[PDB]
């Protein structure tokens, strides 16, 4: 599993690596409650 | 007549001194034994061996 990131500007640059072995399914967006976002 | 290079004088070196070992013979000669379904990784960096 690899991730990428960046803080300034759009090209990323790599953050960290990691193993897991098995092969990722899906992914989901929790939402976030307040009383005062886009992804 | 054929082509001819510079031979060189010298030889550079470089290495990063101070570095721990990678103590990869405590890893392979270990108690636990694991099995074909469930192999384990191990990725050595950052040091000798
Ligand atoms: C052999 O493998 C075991 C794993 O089953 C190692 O035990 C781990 O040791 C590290 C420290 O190096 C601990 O942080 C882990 O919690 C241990 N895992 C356990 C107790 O399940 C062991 O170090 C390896 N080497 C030897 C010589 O036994």
């Amino acid at each position: 599993f690899y991730a990428y990131y960046a803080d300034v500007g759009m090209p990323t640059t790599f953050l960290f690596s990691l193993y897991l072995g098995t092969i990722l399914s899906h992914y989901y967006v929790m939402p976030l409650t307040c009383n005062a976002l886009e992804y | 007549l054929s082509g001819f290079t510079v031979k060189p004088v010298a030889t550079v070196y470089r290495r990063i001194p101070n570095l721990p070992d990678c103590d990869i013979d405590n890893w392979l000669n270990n108690v636990s034994v694991p099995s074909p379904l469930n192999w384990e990784r191990r990725i050595f960096s950052n040091c000798n061996f």
